[PDB]
RNA sequence: CUUUUAUUAAUAGACAGACACAAUCAGUGUAGGAAGGAAAGGAUUAAAACAGGUCCGUUAUGCCCUCAGACAUUUUGGGCUGCACGCGCAAUACAAUAGAUAUAUAAUCUUUAUGGGAUAAUAUUUUGUAAGAGAUAUUUGAACUUGGAAUUGCUAGUAAAUUUUA
């Protein structure tokens, strides 16, 4: 059978649901585009980083296809939106595949071998953030900002 | 839908020369001339826009499953200075799409929502073309 | 061999008894004439023909008379008529595009006619008070409000 | 028969679920339970009747929660229910 | 296949000539594109794991209209090494880490008292603070001489960082390393 | 009776220096011995910009720009490094 | 490469305590590489143990 | 009460737990973890004081004043917005780290006042019983090239910049 595993992502708003499945041909799809082609360098440097630190020797015959998404409430008609949010959510949800399809299908003594490798490079690669925008509070402009006041 | 296998700009270098050589279309009579939109400041630069865009245009609706008259007013619009308070989102005009629409129903490149069985052999061919 | 530059060119020319003059395009540099503008200026080279990217210093007379034509009769060449500052003028009813000569001598004498009536919108423009709805408790303290022109 | 429940406090809307789970499902028909999230009034207010001091804002509130059934049955054997299990501050509105 | 500076530099060849400075001048975070997303990184009392490159690019985007940027600040920076890889045919990491230590100060004065009568006093500088004040210094020459010129922001950082390394003192920070070198000295 | 402090308007005046004098105009058009002095200098020079040979030549950079346009034509430079910055002609 | 030679090398070995107009500058115990010695002296920026720290004249001494 | 990890969606999960730093109470550093030191941010809130503000929110009120072209109430126009001038809070700017155009890195242009938009004219037009009120085309195009003495806010997704509903 088509072995398949569907890990998430997710950071600040962006979401990343990537699917491994089992090819002759080593491919990756964003959004059905090569990754190859990709015009946002960033999102493509950083899957171009975890592509060289575990060799691909070991990620021979496998194909991704990652679907993108950016919750509601919000309406940008601005472009450069989610640039680099929506990048962080791919470079963590892909990592996640790759452990998973090692634990299930595969020897369970290399598993944690590239395990460590990466959590040597970033232990923040496969957890998510905490960070986020503090709410603003009344009498100034901002989260900390208050408004300039004058005596004379 | 393999129109994600190539990028963008290219694929409208090619395609916009066969778009002029058709000659079937009709044009407006001061297409020269004119501001695309309230929104921009002066005319454009290029000597011809009139086919680029109808480039442009047949990407959007390959890749999605209907494109209306109001959808492509949304994806083309500016933020133009209102003065000394801050700037606001403006849409692209509704005449100049109307014309543009219609000149590929007139054509036959598409019909009432979806594109006809015409107008993919034509994009079948400039895929194969640039690689 | 080489031709994508000119070889010599000129500096000040005479047009409309103003010295449009410089190494500049002809988009830029006919907008030294008031009554001209920026969308204008390129409106009308588009229907003599000549290139915008080409310096005024290097030009042909024969193409300088049909910019003399144009300016002057704005209606023959092919200009719609919403390009105009007088469309539906009140001292004569048609469309006409106003040329610094007459443009001045047309606005002062609109300015005459409204002192004998009284006309308090108008008079106004005179002194120089703000015509519009503007408030004027603490701006506008050293400056004039009037019609403002350059030089 | 999508039935609805609207309450203003958590403590009604639970007791009344025990009681129709058991009396609806187990005797005579199914049922599909569903809650939807909560829906929030907001009225920012200033706080003093005048202008003179430190400015301050103040939040009101009020929720609503809603929990709603859909079945199918035959007729009479939702609506003994409805005579049977009305409980006292929740409302039910039943759509037939 | 290793990580590469933009794949074409390399994070190696490189080394720190000085001995007091090599603890805090990092080598051992690589990128294609310098950037962080750890929060664990920048919640810390020390600044011993920060890469150079990611506080390089920081002393870019400094003026508030032009804060908020790192993809206008990674293009010309890109056009900048390019230049200076061919015009001396080294690696363009290593005359980065010749610029930070020439135009870094070795010790500086303080001034305790008040009225006429105020104490001079000479003293040194420790080697974190010989970095931060290092890298402050080359931004503003960078953005005096590029604010009112014909020179673009990529030009400017080449000449910037080759007069710094060599010594060759037409350079902007080494001419005000001059005087705060022999104010320290003659106070002392 | 601490501390009595009054300042006027005629004080928010700014002073300012009148004019900086005029400079002396660049050249904007190309001569036959201009065509000759920027063909060996360039297969000289390695990396070429457009302010580089501006800042020899005196040339205004609206001109300078058909002039590296041209020598590409020609195989003696190519243009190595382009960005919406800036484009860099190297060899 | 001509500012390389007027380095010394000297190794701090513990902190005192803090002194300044502000509370901005601190004592520090330090010993030179070269020979056995141990110096007294203020340092401006904010130290740890086992740090090595650039210095140009090494006879000077506090109080 | 809100955000965060998990899962039966209403329940778990963190305790300074662990090790080290000579005592109790503590404080600091490393390690595992979604989260490590009040987990992050709010809301509620002692005694007591001020001749602080509020009779122009009240069918809350004492005294005083006014009694039918009323010091009541209704209708039509004009005002609260005026113009020699001093002050406080804010929005755009003084430009290649930029502007116009666009396929948004296809290509091209401006290489110093094509930066900047006040003021004003002509023409089409929205709401309203009623426009010196909002919107569109073309023209006119001010000061302004980084600001004297002095002074406000700010320690992490914070300041700063650009967008977004009620
Ligand atoms: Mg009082
Ligand atoms: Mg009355
Ligand atoms: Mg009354
Ligand atoms: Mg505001
Ligand atoms: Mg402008």
């Amino acid at each position: 059978t088509i072995k398949s595993v569907i890990t998430q992502g997710k950071r600040k708003t962006a979401l990343a649901t990537c699917k491994c499945s089992e090819s002759e041909e080593m491919s990756i799809l964003v959004d059905k585009v090569p990754y190859k082609i990709l015009s946002n360098k960033l999102m493509l440097s950083k899957i171009k980083e975890i592509i060289c630190v575990v060799d691909d020797v070991n990620l021979k015959n496998l194909s991704f296809q990652i679907t993108t998404k950016i919750k509601e409430g919000v309406v940008t008609h601005k472009k450069g939106n989610g640039e680099v949010a929506l990048a962080y959510a791919v470079r963590m949800a892909f990592a996640k595949a790759i452990v998973a399809y090692y634990g299930t299908y595969c020897d369970e003594w290399k598993k944690q071998e590239i395990k460590k490798v990466l959590m040597s490079f970033d232990r923040y690669c496969l957890v998510g953030d905490i960070r986020k925008k503090e709410p603003k509070k009344f009498g100034g402009p901002g989260a900390r900002a208050r408004y300039q006041k004058s005596y004379r | 839908d393999e129109i994600y296998t190539v990028k963008t700009t290219d694929f409208v270098n090619i395609l916009k020369k066969s778009l002029q050589s058709n000659t079937d279309i009709t044009l407006p009579k001061d297409h020269d001339i004119l501001k695309t939109s309230t929104g921009k400041e002066n005319c454009p630069v290029s000597d011809d826009w009139y086919y680029a865009r109808m480039a442009a245009i047949l990407n959007l609706i390959a890749k999605k499953g209907n494109m209306t008259v109001e959808e492509a007013c949304v994806e083309f619009g500016n933020y133009k200075n209102r003065g000394r308070r801050p700037s606001m989102f403006v849409k692209a005009d509704e005449m100049f799409m109307k014309s543009i629409f219609e000149n590929l129903e007139k054509i036959g490149y598409l019909k009432e929502n979806k594109l006809t069985s015409n107008a993919k052999e034509i994009i079948m061919d400039v895929i194969q073309s640039l690689s | 061999s080489y031709t994508s530059d000119p070889q010599e060119l000129q500096h000040i020319i005479r047009i409309f008894n103003t010295n449009v003059d410089g190494t500049k395009r002809i988009a830029h540099a006919l907008c030294a004439i008031t009554g001209v503008g920026k969308r204008i200026s390129n409106a009308i080279c588009k229907r003599v023909g000549v290139d915008v990217l080409r310096r005024a210093g290097d030009l042909n007379s024969d193409e300088l008379e049909k910019i003399q034509k144009a300016i002057a009769d704005p209606t023959s060449v092919g200009i719609p008529t919403s390009f105009f500052n007088f469309k539906r003028n009140p001292v004569d009813g048609n469309d006409v595009h106003l040329v610094s000569t007459r443009m001045d001598a047309e606005y002062r004498m609109m300015l005459e006619k409204g002192k004998k009536m009284r006309h308090v919108r108008l008079c106004r423009v005179a002194c120089g008070l703000k015509v519009h709805g503007q408030r004027s408790k603490s701006n506008g303290r050293h400056i004039r409000a009037g019609m403002v022109f350059r030089r | 028969v999508h039935i609805d429940i609207s309450t203003t406090n958590k403590s009604a809307i639970t007791l009344a679920c025990e009681k129709f789970e058991a009396f609806a499902e187990n005797f005579i028909e199914s049922l599909e339970k569903e809650v939807l999230p909560k829906q929030v009034g907001l009225v920012p207010t200033l706080k003093t009747p005048c202008g003179q001091g430190t400015k301050t804002w103040a939040k009101y509130k009020i929720i609503v929660h809603q929990v709603r059934y859909v079945i199918t049955s035959s007729h009479d054997q939702l609506e003994k229910v409805i005579q049977f299990l009305k409980n006292f501050p929740e409302i039910n509105i039943n759509l037939g | 296949a290793d990580i590469k500076l933009f794949e074409k530099y390399s994070y190696d060849d490189v080394n720190c000539s000085d001995e007091s400075i090599s603890s805090y001048i990092n080598l051992s975070r690589r990128f294609i594109i310098p950037h962080e997303g750890s929060r664990a990184i920048i919640k810390s009392k020390t600044k011993a794991n920060l890469s150079i490159i990611n506080r390089f690019v920081n002393s870019l985007m400094r003026n508030g209209r032009n804060s908020g940027k790192k993809r206008l600040a990674n293009v010309c920076v890109e056009d900048a090494f390019v230049i200076i890889n061919c015009l001396t045919k080294k690696n363009p990491l290593q005359v980065l880490v010749d610029a930070i230590i020439n135009a870094g100060p070795r010790e500086d004065t303080a001034r305790v008292g008040r009225g006429g009568s105020m104490k001079r006093t000479a003293v040194d500088v420790s080697p974190s603070k010989r970095v931060s004040l290092a890298i402050q210094l080359l931004s503003n020459g960078i953005r005096s001489s590029a604010f009112k010129s014909r020179k673009s922001l990529a030009e400017c950082i080449a000449d910037e960082l080759n007069n710094a390394a060599a010594n060759s003192q037409n350079s902007y920070a080494v001419k005000k390393r001059e005087e705060i070198e022999r104010i320290a000295k003659s106070n002392r | 009776a601490l501390k009595a402090a009054s300042t006027s308007k005629k004080e928010k005046k700014k002073w300012t220096e009148i004019k900086k004098k005029d400079e002396a105009r660049k050249v904007f058009t190309v001569s036959d011995e201009l065509l000759q002095k920027v063909e060996k200098e360039v297969k000289k020079m390695k990396i070429v910009t457009i302010f580089s040979l501006g800042s020899k030549m005196n040339l205004t950079l609206s001109v300078s720009k058909n002039l590296l346009r041209h020598c590409v034509n020609k195989g003696i430079i190519s243009l190595i490094h382009k960005s919406q910055q800036t484009s860099i002609y190297g060899q | 490469e001509a500012n390389l030679q007027q380095q010394f090398y000297c190794k701090v070995l513990k902190t005192a305590d803090r002194a300044g107009s502000a509370g901005a500058l601190v004592l520090v115990r330090v010993e030179l590489l070269n020979n056995g010695r141990k110096m007294n002296r203020l340092i401006k920026g904010s130290v740890r143990e086992g740090d090595i720290i650039a210095l140009l004249e090494c006879e000077r001494e506090h109080r």
